[PDB]
């Protein structure tokens, strides 16, 4: 009892510093995890933790004993933020004959379509007279009807959603008569029909809101125009509502890489002359019913692409297939367009691509750098996470655009030599090593005691990297920089020979390379170590090898040795395996300054007179491609829709890039076997005295908890849940989750929408492997919808995407009452596509036969059902054929098994038993692939009939006795 | 015989070599240790001003505990007095070796083998190469190996202080970064 | 014993028209004068030689009107600032005087959309460009906007030439930014030392479902008052309907910057029907904090925090009422307006402003002087009441105390106040004064005022006075000059003066005269009077609705607007939605601010007559100097003398 009462007593105890702790405490975990549990997750002192306990054990204490609305009011109060835009932003002069000083002017203005009372300020500005403000005038628009069309974000095809349209009157003591229609629509099935038009008549009391449910099943996937019209009794009122919907396929959507090609009909050639076969894709999990498209795209020039991508701002976030919104990937504004600009203002290339775009790309970097400037610290360092502690390698990276960038922009000079100053005097140790005190991100974590030092290497010659930027900008400012420089220089060269690490090696290379001190044995070191004079690799790690490999590139070029250099390039060129590039924001900025770099320092200048020619096996006429220097453009594409492997031939001069990349919708499966992780994911019902929201209808609890694979994960993993119809994530334990004092969760984004379902997607700064970490949160369903799909959770690291997995979680049901929103008319509209319907329960033989035989019929089987498998989204009949009537393209042996794939909605229509005989004809179309033992999917024009082993048996002898009394002459 | 020429050669490129790499290169090690002495004990002296200073909001140093403040001063000057008497040391050692480099080099420009380039050591190989070879231009090649010894000497003495000057170096560095977190009087006073 | 005289402002402004007066007592024939500027320490001639005439036709009176023109420092790293010397030969004899100079000329408005922004909003702003005479004027600008931390984020250079002041800029706010109260700072170039900036606040994404208000029943809580703090709240929908719940509320002291929450202040309330009351009592505010004396709590402010839940729904929402300052009486007497000098013998004039605890002028309140209970002179609209009284010839300080008497209120309640002065010393010790009435009432332009002139000397020699000379300063420079002719045996005179346009906002008119003087010495009194005139645009501006009242325009309707105003000029719009303009108080752009912002920047800083002849002049804005010993001490400061 007053449960709120004894809260902030408690609360009023304690200074001001140890309050937030017990406030906290106060509060209830999402998960049901001991107050000493939680105890651990705290990150401030040893004082905090005991207050927190204390008061964790108080309250516990007292809900148990105890065992009204328990809620503490907020301290600090918010008010409204989101108004309406402002309008009317315009300037106009008063120019008409005067009448003794005053001058009329008549207006022409268009009220925005709200309810609001808006206020226009008028400000006038004479010669003779001056400045003057006239007092604000009010202008009232209000209505005294209101529709409200209520759809969801997306609907799966083959769905039952309940749409509903909520009426508004504001008017007093006078109810309203209106009449509601919704009109029918080909693409749904609709309570309304062609014949008939479904129309009724509603009342709404004074001050009070109306609720018209409607129920629509989706067929045809796109875009669908739902509109509802509703007029007014006693007043001339013709007021509607359009509404644009999406329909999905049953899946999801895979875009998957081909082949990727380097072109080099000279040096790679034969002859002068090269042939590359492209084979066909492995589409061996297509949705039925479902479309792919393959793109080819030729680029003359091994940095074209991210050159193009680059500058343009609507392209530029598509160079990354990961998202970007902590304080490093911040950075994708900046680096990328920088260098781009930098590899066009060097090069003679900008008359060509276009001068008028190096404004918009500046603009572009402003705009990058105003963001990045979210992330600063008054201690003028970086951190990861706005408030979080500060790190050295975020500075140091942060610390090297700013100086790359001076030059192009104004960056400001007091925040980049106090980032220096900070990382001299402060992080770096006497000895020279520069220490973190920050969490880390890119695997910079020793490996152990052996391989301590290795961090602290490859730590140094990363901050050395970076400062030795920050040379020439501010020296004045900062005079201990040469020192910090040279010490680290000593420090690396002392313990350069010691290094086992691929990744080590590479960057302490290049590091003294730069100040120029790799000479000797140290450099038989760095040359040695490449495996095949091709590249530098290290087992089980993809995305940092292509890190080490640009960065050995980049010392090779600094030591003038260009005969070592072009076998890298091409490893390098064929890198490319996420979609069309690289994923990793690292990876793909240090391949694209190590190629800009490698062309811009070319002994010889390789001019491109590529030719290619591409014969696609089903067209027939063949496609050129001649890819010049002079063209403005140096990118070709090409599209297609089939899955074939074609053949291409180049010839000329020049290096380029050819990409292959094939876009399919994959079926939905749980992964057969993780990389690096471990994912489980439950969703579970609710206890029904949960306080749920005005216009959510249920609510479920969902669980999702992995463990890392390996000795230990660090890093930034990232988690991607995929929602529901409906279904949306609630807000308010996210917030707690991230924003209390046992910080389970680093940062939760909820606003992006780059999938067609709704996702939450959160971000993590590690991952347990010794343990398992886990997190729940509910989530609420507001409409109400039947058959619905299973979504889907994703777990991947940031840095390396092929320590991935995913898992499929379904709302919890298994109940044979089939609930289906139909009554009477709806589901006779959704079997009518499921198969052919039959003309009455027993047709006549005449009508069978007739219709047995037909053009499009090409194969008729008698079979007997073996067995059948449950689903959730296509249902699965194992079958058995016992006698051939008429043999189809494919020739199938008798005794032979072929599987049928049918609709969910059909599970009730077709209504087949195991060990039951059965007759049935289709036609072509219904060979999926050319798979060993091809499925058939039962489509509409698909006959089925029940064979038996007494009138009705007389009946249907005397049928079968006809069927093979000749083999379909006609 | 054709060992006698090879011997030859190899002390003319041993000879060269130490003339331009190890001669340059050591004086130019000799003088930084003066450099870095007065720099960090400018950076000790700034962060003792910072501290308690005439403003505060110092990150972590603002909140420290009155206590914690005296012992935290007393450390820095004692550290400050302990690093100051290294500085004569190295900044003599700077000259003597900067003379001695000039002499040696003066002297030097007064004054088969290929596959032995795996040696790659040039300390003191040219009294000992001498030796053996033995077993106008002979005269100067005696004094040589002398006065490297004399550099190396006056080297390895500023090593020393620079190596005895890390000791009081390190404290104040660590205190520094461990103060600079939530940590209380507690490890501070038990540590220092 | 000719004597010649020279007036001119204290501060004289580059690139701007000044005005000198030049007068001379006792000459016959025609009086040709030449003035004069030259450098202070070398001399450079800067303006040439401005010669005019004095003739007797006249009476001896005229004036030079020269703009210096800006030109090379020449001592500005040898000297904090620079100063000219002016000088004037009338006849034989010459005078001069030293003058300090400035630069900064000019004002920078800038208007904003809205004050609240969320990320991914535009923000629109516009700036006015505006000369000392608050006209449209052509110079560059430079504008910055800069985040809280101090970094300048935007920075854009303008010209507003062939332009009417009007500088429409927009900026784009970055989805993820800084959130805090960002800056924008304007300024010119040729001047950089002044700045003109604004501020703005970013939020982030808030609406609430439900909008629920909590006020007090009484703006201000009195100290006695037994019955307590009785605060109503209410809660309702967005499309009609009325809240249904239970509401927690808690009462809190704040005071300075800091908030201290009562812990025994917390009530929880049903609200029905959308209707709640709460009462905080006497006893319990009292004992939340350990200060015993009711006396000293004045000062501080209540703030009420409220939080209501639905019964059917989840939903929260938190409201807010911070203020409700807490006075021990309504009313609030000042003494800012009067005069705090008085002169023995002659009557004097007090002003006292009476305001509302939130700052509002008060209306129909009376006040009188403790001691005397004179007539009770009824505040007018403006707020200003006048009372008069009797001086004594003894020349000691005077003290005056002043009180309220409204009606139906407790002797307690009643306000007071007090001011002390002291005496006007005289230069010969002759007893000469010269006081300047004027009748104090709600004057506007195209209303004459009347001024009444009365001298107090001895009736040896009354004669020689027969003219008293006038001046008025307006925003600093000298609006008009003139002199009013006395008869033998009047003592008191007077003026009909024309208010016009030019005298907005205020004037100040300085009164003196001169008589030969029995010693030996000649003798010049002066005295000052300040006048406040209604502040209003020069012309006119009104937005009307062209369209017939038909009916209550609705959503997507085309309509009509009627703009009138001056001829030929540039109108501004914007439609900014009412809660965000009511929500905005501090940043409004009225043209009550533009005339604050103008009569802030005044030369003059005093509320009337000075201490001695010199000072009243020197107070006014003034420089008094003559051929004779007679002269003013010279200014070496641009801002006022700090308090």
């Amino acid at each position: 009892v007053q449960l709120t009462e004894k809260r902030m007593d408690k609360v009023g105890k304690y200074p001001k510093e140890l309050r937030k702790c017990c406030e906290d405490g106060m509060r209830e975990n999402p998960m049901r995890f001991s107050c000493q549990r939680r105890t651990r997750f705290i990150s401030l002192g040893e004082a905090c933790k005991k207050v927190f306990l204390d008061c964790c054990n108080y309250i516990t204490e007292l809900r148990r004993q105890h065992a009204d609305e328990d809620i503490i009011a907020e301290e600090n109060i918010v008010s409204r933020s989101e108004f309406p835009e402002s309008w009317l932003w315009n300037v106009e002069d008063l120019k008409e004959p005067p009448k003794n000083g005053i001058s009329t002017k008549l207006m022409n203005i268009f009220l925005k379509d709200s309810i609001t009372t808006w206020e226009i300020l008028a400000v006038s500005m004479s010669d003779k007279k001056g400045i003057c403000v006239a007092d604000p005038f009010e202008v009232t628009v209000m209505q005294d009807f209101f529709i409200d069309l209520r759809l969801p974000y997306s609907v799966v095809r083959n769905e039952q959603v309940e749409i509903r349209a909520v009426l508004y009157n504001y008017r007093q003591n006078q109810e309203l008569k209106v009449r509601v229609e919704l009109l029918h629509n080909p693409a749904f099935c609709s309570l309304a029909t062609t014949k008939r038009r479904h129309q009724q008549t509603v009342t709404i009391p004074p001050k009070s809101s109306l609720s018209v449910p409607y129920v629509i099943v989706p067929l045809k996937t796109g875009l669908q125009e739902v509109e509802v019209k509703a007029a007014v009794y006693h007043h001339f009122i013709s007021d509607g509502v359009r509404k644009s919907l999406k329909v999905v396929p049953e899946g999801i959507r895979m875009n998957k890489t081909v082949a990727v090609r380097t072109l080099d009909p000279e040096r790679l050639g034969r002859e002068g002359v090269q042939k590359e076969d492209i084979p066909p894709a492995d589409l061996s999990d297509q949705v039925p019913d479902t479309e792919s498209e393959t793109r080819i795209l030729l680029q003359g020039t091994p940095v074209a692409q991210m050159t193009e991508d680059a500058v343009d701002a609507e392209r530029l976030k598509h160079l990354i297939v990961t998202p970007s919104g902590c304080g490093e990937q911040n950075m994708i504004g900046m680096t990328p367009t920088v260098i781009a600009v930098h590899y066009l203002d060097e090069t003679e290339q900008w008359e060509k691509f276009g001068l008028e775009k190096r404004q918009g790309a500046l603009e572009l970097i402003k705009k990058g750098y105003t963001q990045q400037l979210a992330f600063r610290q008054p201690s003028s360092a970086f951190a990861a996470f706005v408030k979080r502690a500060p790190s050295t390698w975020l500075t140091a990276y942060v610390v090297k655009v700013f100086s790359l960038a001076v030059n192009l922009i104004a960056i400001d000079s007091q925040v980049l030599c106090g980032a220096v100053k900070w990382l001299i005097l402060e992080k770096q140790k006497p000895d020279g090593v520069f220490q973190e005190d920050a969490p880390v991100i890119h695997q910079e974590m020793i490996g152990g005691l052996r391989n301590n030092n290795e961090k602290d290497m490859a730590l140094t010659a990363f901050v050395l990297i970076s400062l030795q930027e920050a040379k020439d900008i501010c020296e004045e400012q900062v005079n201990s920089l040469p020192g910090s420089i040279t010490k680290a220089g000593d420090f690396l060269e002392a313990n350069y020979m010691n290094l086992q690490r691929s990744y080590t090696v590479a960057i302490a290379g290049y590091a003294l390379a730069q100040m120029g001190r790799l000479k000797g044995p140290l450099l038989n070191k760095f040359l040695t170590t490449a495996k095949d004079k091709n590249r530098w690799e290290d087992p089980g790690k993809q995305l940092y090898n292509v890190e080490a490999t640009s960065y050995a590139l980049l010392a090779l070029l600094q030591l003038k040795d260009f005969d070592f250099v072009p076998p890298v390039v091409r490893w390098l060129n064929e890198q490319r395996y996420y979609g069309g590039g690289y994923g990793s924001t690292q990876a793909t900025f240090m391949v694209f300054q190590a190629l800009a770099q490698y062309q811009k320092d070319a002994p010889d200048h390789q001019e491109l007179n590529l030719d290619v020619s591409l014969q696609l096996p089903s067209r027939s006429s063949k496609i050129t491609h001649r890819i010049h220097w002079e063209s403005a453009s140096l990118l070709r594409s090409e599209e297609t829709k089939e899955n074939e492997g074609f053949t291409v031939t180049a010839e000329g001069k020049g290096q380029g890039t050819l990409s292959v990349v094939t876009m399919y919708h994959a079926k939905a499966k749980d992964q057969l076997t993780c990389n690096k992780f471990d994912l489980k994911v439950t969703i579970k019902p609710a206890p029904e005295t949960e306080k749920r929201p005005q216009d959510a209808k249920n609510t479920m609890i969902l669980e999702i908890c992995t463990r890392y694979r390996g000795d230990q994960d660090a890093t930034m993993s990232i988690l991607d849940i995929s929602m529901m119809t409906g279904f949306a994530p609630d807000t308010d334990d996210l917030k707690q989750l991230a924003n209390g004092v046992d910080r389970y969760i680093s940062k939760y984004e909820l606003d992006k929408a780059f999938s067609d379902r709704n996702t939450l997607i959160i971000y993590l700064d590690k991952v347990s492997h010794s343990e398992d970490d886990c997190l729940a949160f509910k989530v609420h369903q507001y409409f109400n919808v039947e058959l619905i799909q299973p979504g889907a959770v994703k777990v991947y690291a940031y840095y390396n995407l092929e320590e991935s997995c995913t898992r499929f979680y379904h709302p919890e049901k298994e109940d044979g009452k089939l609930n289906k929103l139909c009554r009477d008319e709806l589901c006779r509209c959704a079997e009518e596509n499921c198969f052919i319907q039959k003309s009455d329960d027993k047709v006549t033989l005449e009508e069978r036969l007739d219709k047995a035989c037909e053009p499009g019929v090409d194969y008729v089987y008698k079979t007997r059902l073996v067995k059948v498998q449950l689903s959730n989204d296509f249902d699965e009949y194992i079958m058995a054929i016992e006698q051939t009537i008429k043999s189809g393209s494919d020739e199938v042996q008798v005794g032979q098994q072929r599987t049928f794939i049918s609709p969910i909605k059909c599970r009730e229509a077709l209504k087949l038993e195991e060990k039951k005989h059965y007759l049935m004809w289709g036609l072509s179309s219904d060979f999926w692939g050319e798979k060993p033992n091809l499925s058939y999917i039962i489509g509409k024009d698909t006959w089925v009939e029940h064979w038996p082993e007494q009138k009705q048996c007389q009946d249907l002898g005397a049928f079968t006795e006809s069927m093979v009394v000749f083999g379909c002459p006609n | 015989t054709k060992e006698g020429a090879a011997a030859l050669c190899k002390m003319k490129h041993l000879a060269d070599k130490v003339a331009k790499e190890r001669s340059q290169e050591l004086k130019d090690r000799t003088q930084n240790f003066a450099g870095y002495i007065e720099f960090e004990l400018y950076r000790i002296d700034y962060w003792l001003e910072k501290l308690n200073g005439p403003k505060g909001r110092k990150d972590g140093y603002a909140k420290l505990s009155d206590s914690d403040i005296e012992k935290v001063k007393e450390i820095f000057n004692k550290a400050k007095d302990g690093i100051t008497k290294q500085l004569p040391e190295a900044k003599k050692a700077g000259e003597e070796a900067g003379k001695l480099h000039t002499e040696v080099k003066k002297a030097a420009e007064n004054a088969t083998s290929y596959e032995e380039n795996y040696d790659w050591s040039a300390n003191a190989l040219q009294v000992a190469l001498n030796s053996w070879e033995d077993v106008e231009w002979q005269t100067p090649y005696k004094e040589t190996v002398e006065k490297l010894r004399e550099l190396e000497d006056a080297y390895q003495r500023g090593k020393k202080a620079h190596d005895a000057m890390l000791g009081y170096a390190n404290t104040a560095y660590a205190v520094n970064t461990k103060v600079e977190q939530e940590k209380p009087l507690t490890e501070v006073i038990a540590a220092a | 014993s000719p004597m010649y005289s020279i007036i001119t402002p204290n501060i004289l402004r580059l690139e701007s028209e000044e005005t000198m007066v030049l007068e001379a007592h006792d000459a016959q024939g025609d009086v040709p004068v030449t003035v004069t500027v030259h450098d202070f320490p070398g001399k450079k001639l800067v303006l040439s030689s401005e010669k005019t005439v004095l003739t007797p036709a006249t009476n001896h009176m005229g004036n030079v009107t020269f703009t210096i023109p800006a030109n090379r420092e020449f001592k500005s790293e040898k000297g904090r600032n620079k100063f000219v010397t002016v000088q004037a030969t009338f006849g034989t004899q010459v005078v001069e005087k030293v003058v300090l100079v400035s630069l900064q000329s000019g004002y920078l408005f800038i208007q904003t959309d809205k004050t609240i922004y969320t990320p991914g909003s535009t923000v629109l702003y516009r700036i006015f460009t505006v000369n000392h005479k608050l006209l449209p004027v052509g110079r560059t600008v430079m504008v910055n906007i800069e985040n809280p931390e101090g970094i300048p984020v935007k920075q854009d250079s303008l010209s507003s030439q062939n332009q009417l002041g009007v500088l429409p800029l927009s900026w784009d706010i970055p989805e993820l930014v800084n959130m805090g109260q960002w800056k924008i700072r304007a300024y010119y170039e040729n001047s950089p030392q002044q700045v003109f900036s604004t501020e703005f606040e970013v939020k982030e994404y808030v609406l609430p479902s439900f909008e629920v208000i909590v006020e007090p029943t009484e703006k201000f809580y009195y100290i006695y008052n037994e019955k307590g703090l009785e605060v109503t709240i209410t809660a309702r929908f967005l499309y009609g309907k009325k809240v249904e719940g239970t509401a927690f509320v808690i009462f809190g002291i704040q005071d300075g910057e800091q908030r201290i929450s009562l812990p025994e202040s917390l009530k929880r309330i049903p609200i029905e029907d959308g209707s709640g009351e709460v009462v905080l009592s006497r006893k319990v505010l009292l004992d939340g904090v350990q200060n015993p004396r009711a006396e000293d709590l004045v000062g501080k402010s209540l703030y009420v925090s409220a939080t209501v839940i639905l019964h059917s729904g989840s939903d929260m929402v938190q409201a807010e009422r911070s203020g409700i300052p807490i006075v021990t009486s309504p009313y609030q007497i000042h003494f800012t307006k009067t005069p705090k000098y008085f002169k023995p013998g002659m009557p004097f004039d007090l002003m006292v402003f009476v305001t509302n605890p939130d700052g509002s002028p008060a209306y129909r309140v009376p006040v009188a002087v403790q001691g005397e209970d004179t007539v009770q002179s009824l505040t007018q609209g403006d707020g200003v009441a006048k009372l008069s009284i009797n001086t004594h010839p003894s020349q000691k300080p005077l003290s005056i105390t002043v009180r309220t008497k409204k009606q139906e209120l407790s002797e307690a309640e009643q306000a007071t106040r007090t001011m002390q002065a002291l005496p006007y010393s005289t230069v010969g010790n002759s007893n000469n004064y010269l006081h300047l009435s004027v009748l104090r009432t709600e004057l506007r332009p195209g209303e004459t005022l009347n001024v009444n002139f009365l001298l107090r000397m001895d009736r040896a020699h009354e004669a020689k006075i027969r003219y008293y000379t006038y001046l008025i300063m307006n925003k600093g420079r000298l609006l008009k000059a003139g002199r009013q002719v006395r008869e033998p045996g009047q003592d008191l005179v007077v003026l009909p003066l024309s208010i016009t346009t030019d005298f907005i906002p205020s004037f100040r008119l300085v009164a003196y005269y001169t008589l030969i003087g029995a010693s030996g010495q000649r003798e010049v009194v002066a005295d000052s009077v300040w006048v406040d005139v209604k502040d209003s645009c020069v012309g006119s501006l009104v937005v009307k609705s062209g369209q017939s009242e038909d009916r209550q325009p609705v959503p997507g309707q085309q309509m009509t607007l009627k703009i009138e105003g001056d001829h030929g000029a540039r109108v501004v719009l914007v439609a900014v939605d009412k809660g965000v303009f009511v929500l905005n108080k501090k940043n409004k752009l009225t043209q009550s601010k533009i005339w604050d912002v103008v009569e802030k920047a005044d030369i003059g800083c005093t509320p009337g007559s000075g201490k001695d002849y010199a000072g009243v002049f020197s107070d006014a804005g003034l420089t008094f100097t003559s051929s004779s010993g007679q002269q003013t001490a010279q200014r070496a400061e641009l801002q006022c003398p700090q308090p």
